[PDB]
C-alpha cells in the first residue's frame, strides 16, 4: 500500500511533465490545462478510493514528504495542483492538507520556492476549514514565521512575504473564518505586552 | 519592386503590420538593415499626404520602430525633413512617433551609427 | 579470505611503519627477481558549442555593452526567417557554469508594447518560460522564442 | 459516446483519442477532436487536446498519429538523461525540418 501510494505518485509526476515537455500541440493552454490538472486529480481519486479513515493520514504525510523531496519547482506546483484539486473535488478533508503541509519539517525558509507555493496553496484551501483548525493553523503558521531572522536576503523577500498573505486573510474581518477574538487570543499568547 | 510601390500594395490589400513585414522582407532578399533602402523616408511620404495621417502606415512605421528594422537615425532624419506645419494632426502624428523612441535612443552598432544619432538629435 | 588469510593478517598489522616497504622488499625481491628475471625493459567553450550548432534563423552575437571576458556573459540574438515577422533583439544573460543552471533572459517590457502583436508575443513567451524545465539550455530559449513568435502570428490570423 | 482509441504499440501507455462530433448546420460532415491520453484496472494519467490547424483518408490522424509515433521515444531518453544529469539542449528539429 505504501509501495502502491509511492508508484502511482511517481508516475503521475513523470508523465504529466515529459509529455507537456515536449509542446507539439499536444495541449490546448486555457482551461485544457485545467483538465491535465484534472487528470492528475482523477490519479489521485483512483490512489484514495482505496482506504481506511485511520490510515488517511499517514499517506498525506508521506505525500507532502515527496513533495517537499523534490527539486523541480515545476513538479512542485504540478503536484501542488494535484493536491488542490483532491480537496476542491471533496475526496480530502481540507485540514490534513493543510496541517501536514505547514507541519512538515521539510518546509523551512531557506526553501523559498516550496516555501512560496506552500503558503499559495494554503492560502487557496484554508477557506473550508473550521474554526478551530483555523485557530490551530493561525498557532502554527505564526511559529513558522517565528524562525525567520531579523534580516534576509532582498530577493527572497517577497517569496517569503507568502506567509504574511494568508495571516492577512485569517485575521480578516469581512471574511469571518473565525472568531477574531481566538484570533487575538492566539497572537496575545505568542506576542504577550511588552513584545514586538 | 521600388519601395513606394511596396508599400502602396500593403496598403491596397489591407495587410496587417506583421504581415507587411514578411512581405517586405519577402520583397527584398537584401536587408540593408531597411535604411540604405530608406524605409521611413517612403513611410512617412505615403503617410503624411493626407491631412490627416492614414493609421495603416502610420502602423507600419510604428511596428517599424517598435520592431528593430529601422534605427532612430534615419526615422529622425525623416522626421526632420517634413515642416509644411499648416496640420497639426501629422505634427502630433510625428510627436508620438518621436515619443516611441526618444528617452531611448540607444544605437547598438558602429560608432558612424552613434555619430549619425548624434547628428539625428 | 579462504587460503589467503596470514598473509592479509600479517600485511595489514604491519602498516604505518614507516619500514614496511623495506620489509616487503626484503622478503620478496630476491625470489621474484630470481624467478621473474629483472625488472621492466575566454567564453566558456559550451557556449561556443551551441553557437557553433544553432540553426541559422538565429544570429547570436555579444553585446558591445555589459562587462567581457568574466564570469557571465550576455548576448543580443536576432531572428531571420521569411515565414516570421521582425521581432525586439531579445536580450540573453549566461551564468559562468552554465550547464547545471538555467540562464536568464533579459526583460525588456517597454518595447513589447506599442503593439497588440509584440504583446501577444511576450504573453505567449512567458507562458512557455514558464512550461520550460529546470536547467535549459539556450536554444532551449531560443527555440521557445521562435515558436512564440510563431503562436502569435498563428493566434492573430 | 462517439469515440476511437487508437493505441500505439511500438510504446504502449499511448492513446490517441478521436472524439467525433456533429457540426451543427451542415448534416453530413463530421468535426474531429483529437485527444493524447496515457495510461498505468488501468487508469487514465492525463489528455490534452491538439490545435484544430475522395476526402476518405483523413490527412490529420495519420499525421499525428505518425507524429506521436516518432517523437514520443525522445521523451523517455530525455527523462533518462535528465535522472543521470548529463546536460542537453532539448529535443529539438535538427538542421532541416524532417528530423
Amino acid at each position: 500500500m505504501e509501495t502502491q501510494l509511492q508508484s502511482i505518485f511517481e508516475e503521475v509526476v513523470k508523465t504529466e511533465v515529459i509529455e507537456e515537455a515536449f509542446p507539439g500541440m499536444f495541449m490546448d493552454t486555457p482551461e485544457d490545462e485545467k483538465t491535465k490538472l484534472i487528470s492528475c486529480l482523477g490519479a489521485f481519486r483512483q490512489f484514495w478510493g482505496g482506504l481506511s479513515q485511520e490510515s488517511h493520514e499517514q499517506c498525506i504525510q508521506w505525500i507532502v514528504k515527496f513533495i517537499h523531496g523534490q527539486h523541480s519547482p515545476k513538479r512542485i506546483s504540478f503536484l501542488y495542483d494535484c493536491l488542490a484539486m483532491a480537496v476542491e473535488t471533496g475526496l480530502l478533508p481540507p485540514r490534513l492538507v493543510c496541517e501536514s503541509l505547514i507541519n512538515s519539517d521539510t518546509l523551512e525558509w531557506e526553501r523559498t520556492q516550496l516555501w512560496a507555493l506552500t503558503f499559495k496553496l494554503v492560502r487557496k484551501i484554508i477557506g473550508g476549514v473550521d474554526y478551530k483548525g483555523v485557530r490551530d493553523l493561525l498557532k502554527v503558521i505564526l511559529e513558522k514565521i517565528l524562525t525567520i531572522p531579523n534580516t534576509v536576503s532582498s530577493a527572497v523577500v517577497q517569496q517569503l512575504l507568502a506567509a504574511r498573505e494568508v495571516i492577512a486573510y485569517i485575521l480578516e474581518r469581512n471574511a469571518c473564518l473565525l472568531p477574531a477574538y481566538f484570533a487575538v487570543t492566539e497572537i496575545r499568547k505568542l506576542y504577550p505586552e511588552g513584545k514586538l | 519592386v521600388n519601395l513606394k510601390q511596396a508599400i502602396l500594395q500593403a496598403w491596397k490589400e489591407r495587410w496587417s503590420d506583421y504581415q507587411w513585414a514578411i512581405n517586405m522582407k519577402k520583397f527584398f532578399p537584401k536587408g540593408a538593415t531597411w535604411d540604405i533602402l530608406n524605409l521611413a523616408d517612403a513611410l512617412l511620404e505615403q503617410a503624411m499626404i493626407g491631412p490627416s495621417p492614414n493609421p495603416l502606415i502610420l502602423s507600419y512605421l510604428k511596428y517599424a520602430i517598435s520592431s528593430q528594422m529601422v534605427s532612430y537615425s534615419s526615422v529622425l532624419t525623416a522626421i526632420s525633413k517634413f515642416d509644411d506645419f499648416s496640420r497639426d494632426l501629422c505634427v502630433q502624428a510625428l510627436l508620438d512617433i518621436m515619443d516611441m523612441f526618444c528617452d531611448r535612443l540607444s544605437c547598438h552598432g558602429k560608432a558612424e551609427e552613434c555619430i549619425g544619432l548624434c547628428r539625428a538629435l | 579470505q579462504y587460503l589467503c588469510q596470514p598473509l592479509l593478517d600479517a600485511v595489514l598489522a604491519n602498516i604505518r611503519s614507516p619500514v614496511f616497504n623495506h620489509s616487503l622488499y626484503r622478503t620478496f625481491v630476491p625470489a621474484m627477481t630470481a624467478i621473474h628475471g629483472p625488472p621492466i625493459t575566454s567564453i566558456p567553450s559550451v557556449l561556443q558549442g551551441e553557437v557553433a550548432r544553432l540553426d541559422p534563423k538565429f544570429l547570436v552575437n555579444l553585446d558591445p555593452s555589459h562587462c567581457s571576458n568574466n564570469g557571465t556573459v550576455h548576448l543580443i540574438c536576432k531572428l531571420d526567417d521569411k515565414d516570421l515577422p521582425s521581432v525586439p533583439p531579445l536580450e540573453l544573460s549566461v551564468p559562468a557554469d552554465y550547464p547545471a543552471q538555467s540562464p536568464l533572459w533579459i526583460d525588456r517590457q517597454w518595447q513589447y508594447d506599442a503593439n497588440p502583436f509584440l504583446q501577444s508575443v511576450h504573453r505567449c513567451m512567458t507562458s512557455r518560460l514558464l512550461q520550460l524545465p529546470d536547467k535549459h539550455s539556450v536554444t532551449a530559449l531560443l527555440n521557445t522564442w521562435a515558436q512564440s513568435v510563431h503562436q502569435a502570428c498563428l493566434s492573430a490570423a | 459516446k462517439n469515440k476511437l482509441f487508437i493505441k500505439l504499440t511500438r510504446l504502449p501507455q499511448y492513446y490517441i483519442v478521436v472524439e467525433m462530433l456533429e457540426v451543427p448546420n451542415k448534416p453530413t460532415q463530421l468535426s474531429y477532436k483529437y485527444y493524447f491520453m496515457s495510461v498505468n484496472p488501468a487508469m487514465a494519467l492525463l489528455l490534452q487536446q491538439f490545435k484544430e490547424n475522395m476526402c476518405a483518408f483523413n490527412k490529420v490522424l495519420a499525421h499525428f498519429v505518425a507524429m506521436c509515433d516518432t517523437n514520443m521515444p525522445f521523451v523517455g531518453l530525455r527523462l533518462e538523461l535528465s535522472n543521470l544529469e548529463i546536460p542537453h539542449q532539448g529535443v529539438q528539429v535538427e538542421g532541416d525540418g524532417f528530423s
